[PDB]
RNA sequence: GGCUCAAACUAGGAGCCGAAGCUGCGGAUUUGAAACUUGUUUUCAAGUGGUAGGGGAGCGUUGUGUAAGCCUGUGAAGGU
RNA sequence: UGAAAUAGAACCUGAAACCGUGUGCGUACAAGCAGUAGGAGCCUCAAUUUAUUGGGGUGACUGCGUACCUUUUGUAUAAU
C-alpha cells in the first residue's frame, strides 16, 4: 500500500505561497524562503495586535494634550480633572471629540478647571 | 488585427536576440526592416526573416494592406538547450549550453 | 460461537432470517429458484440447509446475491453480508447443537 | 445630536441611524435595547456631561443581526527549540442600529 | 448481524500506536523520545 | 539634541505616563464540585509560558470490505 | 482532418524552480532579515439615486522588527 506525496505535497506548497503572495524576490516564489516569511509575519501580527493598543493610546493621549492647551490646561490636570468630576469619558472619544468638536472639548476643559 | 509568425528554434540565445527585439517593437514595418537590415547582431537576421514571414501570412492569408502594418508585438522565449561537455584542465569537465530561443512577432494596425 | 450466536439473534431481531421446511429445486435451471424467490419476496438471499444438492448450486451459483451454503460451512461475514437470510428448521436444530 | 454609550467594555460616540459593531450581545433578532447609562449626549450647542451618567437620556438600538468576525490567523514559534503553535480565531460582533438618541 | 458497514470495537479496545519522528506537533518529533545524542539515543542501542 | 534660581544634586508634596501584571467585555479549553445527567443541558471554583520527556484527542494520504452500491462524457482523477 | 491540433509527431495531462511580453500602482534626498500594525493617494469592479460604502491591485509616510535548523551555559552570530 504504497503512498505517494504528490497531490498533498503540491496542496501544502500552494498554501504557504498564497500566504506569501506580495513578498519580495524568493519570498513569495520559493517555498524555504516563504515559509520562513510567513511564520515571522505571523509572529510580528501577533506582537503588533498586543502594541496596537498603546500606539493608539498614546496618539489619543497626544490630541488630547493638544486640546487642553488649546484651552489652557496640560494633560495631566485635565485628566485628574476628568478623575475628580466623575467623568467616564474614554480616552478615544475625548480624542475624537477633541479632533472633530472643539467647543464639546471646551466644556469638557471648562468643567475639568472647575474641578481644579 | 493580429498575424502571428512564429521561429521557434533558432541557434541563438535568447537573451542576445532581445536587444534587436527591443528595438523592433512597435515601429512600423518600414522602420523594423530598415533596422533589421542594418543592425549588426545575428539575431537581426532571424527576426528580419520571422517579421517577413509575419508580413507574408498578413498579406497573403488574410489580405491585409502592409502599408499600415506594425509590429504589435515581438517577444523572444528559450528554447531547447543542446547540452554539450567542454573538456578542462586537469581530467575536470564542464557543461555547455548551446542555448537556442523561439521568436513571435505579431503584425497588425 | 457466540459470535454466531449473537449474528443469529440480531437477524431475527432485525427480521432478515426466514424459516423454510424446505427448499428443493426439481432441476437444474435459475429462472425456477427466481420464481420461488418471487413468491418468498427475497430477490437476494443466503441459503443454508442441512445438504446442498447439485441441481439447487447450479441455480443458485449464477444469481447474482443468491448463494447456498452447508449448515456446518457457515461464516459470519456471509450472514451479516447477504441481506436476507433463508434457513431450514433442521439446519437452526444443527446450529442449536453446534452452538 | 450625538451620544456617547458603553457596550462591552467600551465606549462608543454615535449618531442616529448609524450602523455599529459591538460585542456579542445576548438579545434576539430585531428586539429593542434601552441604554440609561450614557456619559454624555450633546444636541448641537448645548453639552450635557453626566457626573458619571446624565439622568433623564436614553438610547434606544435594535440588533439586526449577529457575525462572526473575520478569521484572524494567530502563530507562536520559538526559535531552535523546537516549538511552534498555530491557532485560529474569529471575534463573535453583534450589528447595532440607533433608531434614536434622546437627551 | 449488524452490517459489515457499521461494527465497531467499543470504546478502549483499540489504540493508536506513536510513530517516532513525524514533525513537532505529534509530540515525538526530531527524536521519538531519545532525549539528546549519548549512547541511548543510538540506532543498536539497548539496556543490557 | 541640549540643559546652569536646570532638563544636575539633596529633603519632601501633588498629578500623570508607563507591561502580554490587574480590572472591563466576548470566546475557547483542563481538572474538580453540584444537578434532566457517557456533551443533555446549564452553572460555580481553580487553572491553561515551556526544552528533554510523559499522557490525551484528532486531520490528511494508499489499499481492503461496505461496493454488481453511489458519482461520472449534462464531464472522474489530476492542474490552476 | 479530427470530438478536440497550446491532441502535429520532443505529440495524454502539463505543476514548481527559472526566463519573457502586456496592463494597474509604487520607486532616482534615501540607509539595514525586506515583514508586520496603522495609513494618504491612485487604479479597477459592484452597488448607491451617484465620489459615499463593499471586493480586488499598488503602497507615499509613521511605529516596532538582527532569517531557519543544529549544537550549546549561551547564537543575528563572523559556529554548522
Amino acid at each position: 500500500a504504497r503512498v505517494k506525496r504528490g497531490v498533498q505535497a503540491n496542496r501544502r506548497h500552494k498554501k504557504i505561497l498564497k500566504r506569501a503572495k506580495g513578498y519580495y524576490g524568493a519570498r513569495s516564489r520559493v517555498y524555504r524562503v516563504a515559509v520562513q516569511a510567513v511564520t515571522k509575519a505571523g509572529q510580528y501580527a501577533y506582537r503588533d495586535r498586543r502594541n496596537k493598543k498603546r500606539t493608539f493610546r498614546r496618539l489619543w493621549i497626544a490630541r488630547i494634550n493638544a486640546g487642553a492647551r488649546l484651552n489652557g490646561l496640560s494633560y495631566s490636570r485635565f485628566i485628574n480633572g476628568m478623575k475628580k468630576a466623575n467623568i467616564t469619558i474614554d480616552r478615544r472619544v475625548l480624542a475624537d471629540i477633541a479632533m472633530h468638536d472643539a467647543a464639546t472639548f471646551g466644556a469638557l476643559v471648562e468643567k475639568a478647571k472647575a474641578e481644579l | 488585427m493580429e498575424v502571428t509568425a512564429k521561429l521557434r528554434g533558432a541557434a541563438i540565445s535568447a537573451q542576445k536576440v532581445r536587444l534587436v527585439a527591443d528595438e523592433v517593437r512597435g515601429k512600423s514595418i518600414e522602420r523594423a526592416l530598415d533596422i533589421l537590415t542594418y543592425s549588426n547582431k545575428k539575431g537581426a537576421v532571424f527576426v528580419k526573416k520571422c517579421l517577413n514571414s509575419a508580413i507574408a501570412n498578413a498579406e497573403h492569408n488574410h489580405g491585409l494592406d502592409i502599408d499600415g502594418l506594425k509590429v504589435a508585438t515581438i517577444y523572444v522565449d528559450e528554447g531547447i538547450t543542446l547540452k554539450r561537455i567542454l573538456p578542462r584542465a586537469k581530467g575536470r569537465a564542464d557543461r555547455i549550453s548551446k542555448r537556442t530561443c523561439h521568436i513571435t512577432i505579431k503584425v497588425g494596425e | 460461537r457466540g459470535a454466531m450466536q449473537c449474528i443469529l439473534a440480531e437477524l431475527i431481531r432485525q427480521e432478515r432470517l426466514i424459516l423454510v421446511e424446505e427448499l428443493t429445486i426439481s432441476a437444474p435451471k435459475t429462472k425456477e429458484l427466481i420464481a420461488k424467490l418471487s413468491e418468498l419476496n427475497a430477490p437476494r438471499a443466503l441459503i443454508i440447509t442441512k445438504e446442498v444438492d447439485e441441481n439447487l448450486y447450479l441455480a443458485a451459483r449464477n444469481i447474482p446475491h443468491v448463494n447456498v451454503l452447508d449448515t456446518s460451512e457457515v461464516d459470519p461475514v456471509s450472514l451479516i453480508a447477504f441481506d436476507k437470510v433463508i434457513m431450514s428448521v433442521e439446519a437452526a436444530k444443527q446450529f442449536e447443537e453446534a452452538l | 445630536m450625538y451620544a456617547v454609550i458603553k457596550t462591552g467594555g467600551k465606549q462608543h460616540r454615535v449618531v442616529v441611524d448609524e450602523l455599529l459593531k459591538v460585542e456579542l450581545l445576548k438579545a434576539e433578532q430585531g428586539e429593542t435595547i434601552t441604554f440609561n447609562d450614557v456619559l454624555m449626549v450633546v444636541d448641537g450647542e448645548t453639552v450635557k456631561i453626566g457626573q458619571p451618567v446624565v439622568d433623564g437620556a436614553s438610547v434606544e438600538v435594535e440588533v439586526i443581526e449577529h457575525g462572526r468576525g473575520e478569521k484572524i490567523r494567530i502563530v507562536k514559534h520559538n526559535r531552535r527549540k523546537h516549538y511552534h503553535k498555530e491557532q485560529g480565531h474569529r471575534q463573535w460582533y453583534t450589528l447595532l442600529k440607533i433608531k434614536a438618541i434622546n437627551a | 448481524g449488524l452490517r459489515l458497514n457499521e461494527l465497531s470495537p467499543g470504546v478502549g479496545a483499540k489504540k493508536t500506536a506513536q510513530r517516532r519522528g513525524r514533525g513537532i506537533g505529534s509530540g515525538l518529533g526530531k527524536t521519538g523520545g531519545r532525549g539528546v545524542k549519548g549512547q541511548k539515543s543510538r540506532s543498536g542501542s539497548s539496556i543490557r
